[PDB]
RNA sequence: GGCACCUCGAUGUCGGCUCAUCGCAUCCUGGGGCUGUAGUCGGUCCCAAGGGUUGGGCUGUUCGCCCAUUAAAGCGGUACGCGAGCUGGGUUCAGAACGUCGUGAGACAGUUCGGUCCCUAUCCGUCGCGGGCGCAGGAAAUUUGAGAGGAGCUGUCCUUAGUACGAGAGGACCGGGAUGGACGCACCGCUGGUGUACCAGUUGUUCUGCCAAGGGCAUCGCUGGGUAGCUAUGUGCGGACGGGAUAAGUGCUGAAAGCAUCUAAGCAUGAAGCCCCCCUCAAGAUGAGAUUUCCCAUUCCGCAAGGAAGUAAGAUCCCUGAAAGAUGAUCAGGUUGAUAGGUCUGAGGUGGAAGUGUGGCGACACAUGGAGCUGACAGAUACUAAUCGAUCGAGGACUUAAC
């Protein structure tokens, strides 16, 4: 897919901080409500990793008031202003999808400080 | 993605505690139900102090579900739990107050003085 | 599934009109032959362009 | 995609080690056209593996050649003569080391035959 | 009307202005050359026949090496009209590159589509399936071909076959970006047919 | 219902699941005339089959009732459409009961429980794909489109407007603007689904002499993810914008009947109808078309008619195969070569391999190291296999006219 590889290149976007699927990292995300652009920050453990250059996302995870959300962030979307990994955690896995029905101190073992 | 006969769980102080769907109010016609769609519905559960009570028909409009819901950006949204909130005639929610997460999706529509009463937003 | 009548003589023949074999496509050995089908080893020399392997 | 020869998945994997392994010791087997084809994608990749010298490697080559003898006197593993034959044989030749002669059909079902040997 | 069809080889997501995820199909469009000029004082009709990917003499026939050299070209493949151009157009011979195509403009696409094998009811026509259960042997098959009064199957009635493989429009797809210098084109919405396989890039009707 | 002309050396009943199509006395949408039509919303009679025609509860049921909807949830024909497609629930076999009738044996459009629905497609039919010959010489191509099929439905909101109207209450016609449903056509890049020669973890037993590290089997042993391909519940698009003559209507000039009068003369207007615009198959449209570019005008017989043997353009047999595919066919190719496999470099997937060292009583953990393993996805590389060869294949019929 060179020729797919080159027309991905000029949207890339090598700002993005590296990190394992397994961390607490904070997307932040502006939000155009009107006219103002709200900054909701957003934490939560990373799970998928689906590879594809600019087509790559990953689902990042959060508790909120009792109740789950899962927001998907795709890997180079513009909207995505900075991420900051908050702690690295061990994961034996690659696809943690288990976790969201462990609650919630056993969800707490596998976020274990790196 | 709802499906008829899909029982819904409470998401505010309408007194009622688990609330199944009858049928979607939109066209002939779709069976499936997002999120902002109205559905009328019947409390299945209700708890002892409450304006609701068991085997009312009273419309829902959905807050929350289980499926992934698509945004043009891309992003995508989908609560462990589906929701809904108890509505009669004008849109003013019967509760008080809503629990948990609302999607944003209900923004676009005329529909924000119920994201209002939201603790927060996603 | 059971046929109405017996099928005459003539449908016969014209459905056995297809059901023959082709032949096979044939060519001289470049050593001996003969002869030897397109991209398969002879059974006679064994002769394969033109190394001998049995 | 891969051919499947009917066999059940299992087996498949069984009847692919088998001929490897008789490969070794015979250096060459006449079988039918289509499993000679299906059969070179899969030895190839093992002298592969005998290039390295790798102990690692080694282990590599018991999950799929079996324990059977190989030259008389010698003693010698099937997997061993990969490590000590056919990998200083192919040092300086990287892939083409299965040629695949077509042969006549096998006049007991009409099944074509081809000659398999390394080259 | 203009339309320089090309393989496409890979879908691809692209953004741009707007935040929101528009996908993508690339297309290997240019070069593309104007091999005859077709008249209707003579021809009958108005028409240009462009083709597409040059290739070796070894596999070209000697008449198609006589049919470019009017065109003062090397052999190439594919050829099609597209009815119709706006005569004169174009000198015969001129090149063309992606340069008529604007990111604003509607495009329709037509080509082959990818070839599904042959297949059952349900998957050529979207034909409900049959009882799983409850003792039913029925499921799967075309059913009843109607009333015993005509006493024949009426023409056209639905039955499982072969699907897949017939040019198929697509209309009213838009282009999202214009790069020259690769000769890419850059539609939005799917376009049909299987990989690496010649497409077409008319113009959309309008308005 | 009546009659007993089809069938009692077999026409298998009812209701469904399946797919339909047809006809209009049109449920809705579009066109209207009259209203006890203010507006809104209706009533009625005329145009109109183009399209759309509901999810359940009760009952074997049709029907009907009820609930929630919808622009509307119209009827009927097609052996009360379809069982060599399916369902046996209802009646319509043999068992058993209740109630009633009969001395009994049994019976009961009275009811209840259980109860083998057989069949390899010959022909005509239809959905697809080839092999032949023809198309007055052989070919490679590109297409004209006689004809044929598909598509053909609509909801809301935002404006003009809170204006026209109405004491108020209510609330438009028309012209524009956005967003859905139902359905249809396509593609996976997202969302996922699957993925049996991919990866990892793990159980029992057995096999590699024992360890470490693996193999076989137990549903792929089980469990957790997943390339490609295949896929919708995912995505993108579709019914748009307009013409031609009209239907019911609305008419304009004017006569037969000096006035009058849509018509008898003559000119208009006018609908999701019809014809095209839109998309698709199509010159076996034996009416066999048209245009572009190639091969040449042979060699042998027979005075003639006509027939043979080679060849040119080109194609095939065979072979590497897949963007194709049941088999043919189609397409990419056949050694001045990337067609497939392999070999290298990647992408993606699964993710800290083996070995070694260190910490710990052990079990394990850490380091070496985003390592290792990789089935179909890419980029190059003749390293292998697409050998060597063979076969088919035209010498342009006779007339008339213009030259």
């Amino acid at each position: 897919q060179k020729l797919i590889e080159d027309i991905t290149k000029e949207q890339l976007r090598t700002d993005l901080p590296a990190f394992r699927p397994g961390d607490t990292l904070r997307v932040h995300v502006k939000v155009v409500e009107g006219n103002r652009e709200r900054i909701q920050i957003f934490e939560g453990v990373v799970i998928k990793r689906r590879g594809g250059g600019i087509s790559e996302t990953f689902t990042v995870r959060k508790i909120s008031y009792g109740v789950g959300v899962e927001r998907t962030f795709p890997v180079h979307t513009p909207k995505i202003a900075k991420i900051e990994v908050v702690r690295y955690g061990k994961v034996r896995r690659a696809k943690l999808y288990y976790l969201r029905e462990l609650r919630g101190k056993a969800a707490r073992i596998k976020e274990i400080r790196r | 993605m709802i499906q008829q006969e899909t029982r819904l769980k409470v998401a505010d102080n309408s007194g009622a505690r688990e609330v199944l769907t009858i049928k979607v109010l939109g066209g002939s016609g779709r069976k499936t139900a997002n999120i902002g769609d109205v559905i009328v519905c019947t409390v299945k559960q209700a708890t002892p102090g409450g304006v609701v009570k068991k085997g009312e028909v009273v419309k829902a409009v959905i807050v929350r579900t289980k499926s992934g819901a698509r945004r043009s950006d891309g992003s995508y949204i989908s609560f462990d739990e589906n929701a809904c909130v108890i509505i009669r005639d004008d849109k003013s929610p019967r509760g008080t107050r809503i629990f948990g997460p609302v999607a944003r999706e209900l923004r676009e529509n005329n529909f924000m003085k119920i994201v209002s009463l939201a603790p927060e937003v996603i | 599934a059971v046929p109405f009548r017996r099928t005459s003589k003539m449908k016969k023949r014209l459905r056995r009109t297809h059901f023959k074999l082709n032949v096979p496509g044939m060519t001289e050995c470049p050593s001996c032959g003969e002869m030897k089908l397109s991209h398969r080893v002879c059974k006679a020399c064994g002769s394969y362009n033109g190394k001998d392997i049995n | 995609s891969y051919r499947k020869l009917g066999r059940t998945s299992a087996q498949r994997k069984a009847m692919l080690r088998d001929l490897t392994t008789d490969l070794i010791i015979n250096e060459r087997i006449e079988t039918t056209e289509t499993r000679a084809k299906e059969l070179r994608s899969v030895v190839e990749k093992m002298i592969t593996l005998g290039k390295r010298g790798d102990l690692h490697a080694r282990r590599q080559a018991a999950a799929y050649i079996r324990n059977e003898v190989a030259n008389e006197e010698n003693n010698q593993d099937a997997l061993q003569k990969l490590f000590s034959d056919i990998a200083t044989r192919y040092e300086e030749r990287q892939g083409g080391y299965t040629r695949i002669m077509k042969l006549g059909p096998r006049r007991g079902d009409g099944a074509p035959m081809a000659i398999i040997e390394l080259v | 009307t203009k339309g320089i069809l090309g393989r496409k080889i890979g879908m691809t997501q692209v953004f741009a202005e707007n935040g929101d995820l528009i996908p993508v199909t690339v297309i290997e469009a240019a070069p593309n050359v104007v091999l005859q000029k077709k008249t209707a004082e003579n021809d009958g009709y108005e028409a240009i026949q462009l083709g597409f990917d040059d290739k070796r003499e070894k596999l070209s026939n000697k008449p198609e090496k006589g049919h470019v050299a009017k065109a003062e070209t090397a052999p190439k493949r594919f050829v099609k009209e597209l009815r119709g151009v706006e005569m004169d157009a174009y000198e015969v011979g001129q090149e063309v590159k992606v340069e008529i195509f604007s990111a604003g403009e509607i495009v329709d696409v037509t080509g082959v589509s990818k070839g599904k094998g042959f297949q059952g009811a349900i998957k050529r026509h979207g034909q409900s399936r049959g009882p799983m259960s409850h003792g039913s042997r029925y499921h799967r098959r075309p059913g009843s071909m109607g009333p015993v009064d005509p006493n024949r199957v009426f023409k056209g009635k639905l039955l499982p076959g072969r699907m897949g493989g017939e040019q198929i429009t697509v209309q009213n797809l838009e282009i999202v970006k214009v790069d020259a210098e690769r000769n890419l084109l850059l539609i939005k919405g799917n376009v049909p047919g299987a990989k690496k396989s010649l497409i077409t890039v008319k113009s959309a009707v309008k308005s």
